[PDB]
């Protein structure tokens, strides 16, 4: 019943680093590694120290030295904390290819180690950005690895979605482009968020104008730990990864549910408001708690999947679900019926120390695939389209061997995947 | 992960000398050469321009070169000239006269043989060497003469290693030698295919700079080496120090170089006010943006908003949220979207360190490419031609040696980063 | 069970200050929230909280700041409390079109919200005032997009009538024009009140000679109460609100009825002196206390409805019922018979603490609709036509974007009331 | 929700100068420029004229502008030319000498750039600006010549702001230039279409009032700016403080302006009398309106019961009934009503705040839109044709370029508002 955690990149590191923050939160653990108190995520010694089954990756060894002068330095063992020298240079041909790929062996033997410690290992997943070096390029890298050895464990990913307006990585189209092509083919199920939607929803939800990565990586945690600790953790209805997979995945090809969550509320906020479950999940079904940039009225639903904590009643669930399914605008292609995966924990939500949300009673988290995420694809497609054709930064990749042919088919993947979307939204 | 910096020229070596006594002011290391900070970070990423030598001593990872003992002399009689140790003193006896020929072709050429076994060494003793940077003058002798030289040995070496330079570039009213266009012209020819990316420093708008925001009515040119080396160690530090964005140099210079030859930067800095004003002074991320993007704090004598702007990059230090630095830069990008060329969607980008410059809450650094730029190689292309014509100075230069067909193609490699200027400006 | 109030500019939000502290007073609401001890109007939480089902609305920062800066802004839920940064200033053209249009959609998805809380949409009132930019403008915007999704609903407006002798305003003739236009046909029922005629009961009945608004909207919260508070309180006759609207509006124009209130008196006055029931509603007939300047005499009456509080007994009632339809001068058009309504609660009339008004242990409120209005139809067409003439101020609201046409259109919308009054006042 | 202030000419510099002080006294704000009050709401809406700069200092939202640097120093020499920042004094060198052509159509036209510049720079600076007012004289060289170019720039920037100012207005005893009905003439000819509205002041009708009900008889210019600025600060601090009536601006012009052309005001004040009536005097609301309404108590040389209203504005400063007011104003238009013109039914409006001014426990300002404003058209424009007739002065004005059919047509414009006045007096 075992899992890993693998952070690659920045993004990838520091996104980890507040999703074990909130492991310890969740269980009372000491950055030592003294727990006094789940074992699916950790590894424990004869000291009581638990060690959280994780890999970090970064090219740059600024990252991980940060983890190693903080306080989580206790925890994490030395061979988990995997660093290079240089970097990929937001670059894919060098992250995947010239630089990654050569420490990449070590990286996959640590892996192995703690596969080897798993005994049930029910599967992993990866955490990076669709836009940089280490976070795109690399990070396929290991899945065309990690899909041999264990195929047959779940591989999810979750990765930083790129902002239409801002983006400090001026061959991100590039970046994302080729690791379409290489991740569609490899990958069970890819996640992601835009931080610029985050921020409308810090400013909006919790009232915050000068949301930073550390705030914003904490939302994050909040939806990861509701997917992974309270997964594990009882309920009514306990859901496990491999049936997130079985549950959220429609197609051979991927897919991307996009995230929604719902309570974010600033203290304040939830003075004078009582929230139902219904009121929550009524929530996660406006535009306005969309993680991602992306209209949900503009496309079709194709899965979606609620995951509940703490006071939560199923009774009250069945009344939510009738009126999203009746109420609502949702408009849903064809082929589904509306199963919509309900994952109910006993497991209180939790909240960061210091944190900006709110103590809540309950909380839902909500996947969805809709058809609106072509436009997305679009986006990358004009992006990548107008670099391409100018050949602008071209020689940052063909001198490390990328090859101008293979850009053109990377974006041809692309095309064939807003097609299929253009499929599924034609209803039959 | 390391940086090896050649200073050269008169120029060079001045503005060396205060750039590495800002670099040990940002790590606590005294004049002396022992470290007597007080931070963590101070000595955690010294590497990258230390060598610790035994007795907690610093040496600062660079050669100084001349033709002429008594700068060098001057240099080592002041502070952190003691930090520097002897073996980094490589020069020779007589001058090069601010002649290319002798500096890079003649004379001056014998020097380098010795200057680039030192580098060898000091490249061994480096871990792992990120890249080099050079600092030097573009139409002078030694500066651009023996430094040009200079620059593609340790390309041919070093391949694989950002290979960048700060040149003072000829203002257009302060020339000092009469062929400093000619000095210019020659660099570029060998310069611009030799190096990574060259940055553009005009004194003159340093002198108004000075005076226009600053309000100051006494500087020197070490006043005005102090915001050079602002911009320089600007860039470093953030790769150096612990921020939240992506700070690697060579990233930089990927995310700034959309084609192979053009290659030219802008720098610029914000705050930079003075003192009365700065009791009327907020700030915030759009004040330094409002800074940054005004021509007027730029280090080069161009106009960005004359030429269509490539690339932007962005650096703060200091803490800043990431959503107003990612909306203010928004802004920009979109009421300057006139200026900004349409192939490059969101064409600024960002770098952030969380470490402010010692002494303020927090600074940015400007970094540009754009069209603009071309203007100033259209102003020394024009002057070179009549010179040329005239062969004013060429004597010394032809008696050394130097052919004018090769200065005739370098005419053309002139005019040719212009014409590219235009294929992009549209 | 459950009803909206929606305080829309000045005069709805001060108004309304008054009408939920008022509320306050009803129940020994603490400013926090916190009730010892009526949810329809209230939602609770599990503080014991409640939050006042209202709705306020400023373009203007000030008045919803003083607001959030008083001691009810505890009581408010911060998303209750919604202000722009510009005003309409006192233009329809701004407040209904260009600017308050855009903000309305905030408005409404924060009154949807309330709709979905409530469980028993019983209906809602609208307060505002015929005169100005919001009060009028956005107001009739609001109308607009209320009455498709909530058109069964009950629709109540109440507004201040313009004084026809003080009037800050000087375009009010035409923003009024053109709510008549607009509110006509959307609304279900116009209430109206006027400061002049207020002054008159202040200075006579209360003895003030310095009434601010701030006791002019207390007697207004007095007569709301009775009609909001006690009507969903126990009495003999509980009348609801859609009761209301069913019992006093005969016609699918509107109708306008006015309000008359007695007791209005001073503790002086009071001494000295017994009320009966039927001794105030004698007063409830005397043009003396009508809260409009317009001549209860002069019209015939169309409706009259009487509620009652506290200490009121149907047999004295039926009494005085009796000597109002045979003492009276009281003419009445001959399609009503004189039903009545009258609404007998037990829950005693309230006092304000330090307010003006004595301490009293029965009261009656009275609305009516008399022909007289018309004659307040006249004096606005005069005023209309006047400005209309001279095209004094109309660039004003050309630039915005309203055409002449219109303008005209709506005196002529109103001029086709006033012959519907005069048909009514046609016997028959 | 914000307010620019443009200050210009001499007489507008030194009003300014007191316009401000009000406005910090308002708010508890120290002549150095940090808040050192007391009152939650005198920080609460700061923000309409004050920008705060980091330390909490206040920075007026204003530009000084001059074309002579002494005038601007002598008012930086002052408590609170210490709080406006160095950024905000634009001026040249070279007068203007108070030649209309000199600062509008040549000379100070160059400088209009910079000021604009400056404006843009603090447009940006608020979140959403309400308007912008400017103050100047008529008849001078900077004050109205180049402010009038500057206003038709930033209308033409920002066509949906308030464009309002206030000038003083040639008085029939003194004027200083000999062409000053000239250069009158040519602003009213840009101007009045150029503006939402202006606000006539007359220097000999306010010097009568000082002696004429404040018994004085030492009186500057800085006293009497002080009562100026008494009507000026009146107006915005109502919008800025909390009220019981309609506290907007936008509001008070569209009230105000029953025809586009037609927007000149009369300003009043109440209450204003000398200190030895002051124990024998009561103070109620019609106290206030016997003041407002005495045209004595006008600032400006009209007579309001020889034209017409066409509009009134009655403010209130200060705890007041709602009653009394409505009465007291409705018993005006009562006893009044043979000057109230019949087109505009109840044309007395009311506006309360209530915040009294610092000192006192109410006050009262009056505006009036009346015919006998036209008046003062009239004289100048009589004046203007004798003068136009001889070119006096003119020579220097059409050697600056200025054409004299461009002179004719502003003598039209003038009559063009006497007979609209006419119009609507019928
Ligand atoms: N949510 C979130 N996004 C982040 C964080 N750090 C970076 N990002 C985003 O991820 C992208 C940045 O990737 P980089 O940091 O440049 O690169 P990297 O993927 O770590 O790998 P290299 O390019 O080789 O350094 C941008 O789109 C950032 O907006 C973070 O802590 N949280
Ligand atoms: N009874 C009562 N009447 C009020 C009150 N406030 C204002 N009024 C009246 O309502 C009208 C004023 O409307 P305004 O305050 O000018 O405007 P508004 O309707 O709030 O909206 P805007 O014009 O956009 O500011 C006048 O006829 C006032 O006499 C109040 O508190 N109580
Ligand atoms: N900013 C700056 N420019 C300098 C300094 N010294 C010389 N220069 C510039 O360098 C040019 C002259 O070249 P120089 O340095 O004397 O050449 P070299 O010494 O023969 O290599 C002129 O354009 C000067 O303005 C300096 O210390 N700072
Ligand atoms: N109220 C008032 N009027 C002034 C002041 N200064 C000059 N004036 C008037 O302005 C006119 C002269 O214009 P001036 O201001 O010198 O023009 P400029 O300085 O060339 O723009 C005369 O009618 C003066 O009475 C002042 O401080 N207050
Ligand atoms: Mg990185
Ligand atoms: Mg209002």
């Amino acid at each position: 019943r075992e899992c890993i955690s693998i952070h690659v990149g920045q993004a990838g590191v520091q996104i980890g680093n507040a999703c074990w923050e909130l492991y310890c939160l969740e269980h009372g653990i000491q950055p030592d590694g003294q727990m006094p108190s789940f074992n699916t995520f950790f590894s424990e010694t004869g000291a009581g120290k638990h060690v959280p089954r994780a890999v970090f990756v970064d090219l740059e060894p600024t990252v991980i030295d940060e983890v190693r002068t903080g306080t989580y330095r206790q925890l994490f063992h030395p061979e988990q904390l995997i660093t290079g020298k240089e970097d990929a240079a937001n670059n894919y041909a060098r992250g995947h290819y010239t630089i990654g790929k050569e420490i990449i062996d070590l990286v996959l033997d640590r892996i192995r180690k703690l596969a080897d410690q798993c005994t049930g290992l029910q599967g992993f997943s990866v955490f990076h950005s669709f836009g940089g070096g280490t976070g795109s390029g690399f990070t396929s890298l290991l899945m065309e690895r990690l899909s041999v050895d264990y195929g047959k464990k779940s591989k999810l990913e979750f990765s930083i979605y790129p902002a239409p307006q801002v983006s400090t990585a001026v061959v991100e189209p590039y970046n994302s482009i080729l690791t379409t092509h290489t991740t569609l083919e490899h990958s069970d199920c890819a996640f992601m968020v835009d931080n610029e939607a985050i921020y409308d929803i810090c400013r909006r939800n919790l009232d915050i104008e000068r949301p930073t990565y550390t705030n914003l990586n904490r939302l994050i945690g909040q939806i990861v730990s509701s997917i992974t600790a309270s997964l594990r953790f009882d309920g009514a209805l306990n859901v496990d990864l491999t049936e997130f997979q079985t549950n959220l995945v429609p197609y051979p090809r991927g897919h991307f549910p996009l995230a929604t969550y719902a309570p974010v509320i600033s203290a304040e906020k939830a003075y004078h408001e009582q929230l139902s479950v219904a009121e929550i999940t009524n929530a996660c079904f406006e535009p306005a708690n969309q993680m991602v940039k992306c209209d949900p009225r503009h496309g079709k639903y194709m899965a979606c999947c609620l995951l509940y904590r703490g006071d939560v009643v199923p009774k009250d669930v069945n009344a939510a679900i009738a009126t999203i399914k009746t109420k609502r605008t949702i408009q849903f292609v064809d082929w589904c019926p509306t199963g919509f995966k309900v994952g109910i924990n006993y497991e209180p939500p939790t909240v960061v120390p210091g944190g900006d949300l709110a103590k809540v009673q309950r909380a839902v988290c909500m996947l969805s695939n809709t058809t609106a995420i072509a436009e997305a694809w679009a986006r990358l497609d004009h992006k990548f389209d107008l670099m391409y054709a100018k050949r602008a930064f071209v020689h940052w990749y063909v001198g490390e061997g990328m090859e101008e042919g293979e850009f053109s088919e990377a974006r041809e993947d692309m095309a064939a995947l807003e097609k299929d979307y253009e499929e599924v939204g034609v209803d039959s | 992960r390391e940086i090896v910096h050649i200073q050269a020229g008169q120029c060079g070596n001045q503005i060396g000398a205060k750039f590495w006594e800002v670099i040990s002011d940002e790590h606590g290391i005294d004049p002396t050469g022992s470290y007597h900070g007080d931070s963590d970070l101070q000595l955690e990423r010294i590497n990258v321009y230390y060598n610790e030598a035994a007795g907690n001593k610093y040496v600062p990872r660079a050669i100084l070169v001349d033709l002429e003992p008594g700068t060098m002399d001057s240099v080592r009689s002041g502070p952190f000239g003691q930090i520097f140790r002897p073996d980094n003193f490589v020069f020779g006896q007589s001058g090069a006269g601010n002649n290319w020929a002798k500096g890079h072709y003649t004379e001056g050429a014998e020097l380098v043989d010795s200057v680039l076994d030192v580098v060898r060494k000091e490249s061994e003793s480096c871990d792992c060497l990120q890249g080099f940077q050079l600092t030097h003058s573009l139409g002078g002798g030694t500066g651009s003469g023996m430094g040009t030289l200079l620059i593609s040995k340790i390309r041919e070496e070093y391949p694989d290693r950002i290979m960048n330079t700060f040149s003072v570039v000829p203002s257009p009213k302060v020339s000092d030698t009469v062929v400093e266009p000619y000095n210019a012209t020659l660099s570029v020819h060998q310069l611009v295919e030799n190096t990574d990316e060259t940055y553009c420093i005009d004194n003159e708008a340093l002198y108004d700079i000075c005076f226009r925001t600053l309000k100051l009515t006494t500087p020197t040119y070490g006043d005005l080496n102090h915001l050079v080396s602002a911009t320089m160690s600007g860039v470093t530090t953030c790769l150096r120090f612990p921020g939240q964005l992506n700070a690697d140099l060579r990233k930089l210079a990927v995310n700034m170089v959309p084609f192979p030859r053009l290659h030219f930067f802008m720098p610029g800095f914000a705050p930079l006010t003075s003192r009365g004003s700065q009791q009327y002074r907020a700030l915030t991320v759009p004040e330094l943006t409002q800074q940054m993007f005004d021509a007027k704090n730029m280090m080069a004598a161009c106009d960005p908003r004359h030429g269509r702007y490539l690339t932007v990059a962005a650096v703060f230090r200091g803490r800043m949220s990431m959503k107003e630095v990612d909306e203010q830069m928004l802004n920009v990008q979109n009421k300057n979207s006139s200026y900004f060329v349409e192939w490059i969607p969101n064409n600024v980008k960002t770098a952030v360190c969380d470490i402010p410059p010692r002494g303020l809450k927090m600074s940015a650094t400007f970094i540009g490419n754009s069209t603009a730029i071309q203007e100033l190689f259209k102003r020394i292309s024009e002057q070179f031609t009549a010179m040329f014509r005239r062969k004013a100075f060429l004597h010394w230069y032809t008696g050394e040696g130097m052919d004018e067909m090769e200065f005739t193609e370098a005419e053309s490699n002139m005019n040719d980063l212009v014409s590219e200027y235009q294929q992009y400006q549209d």
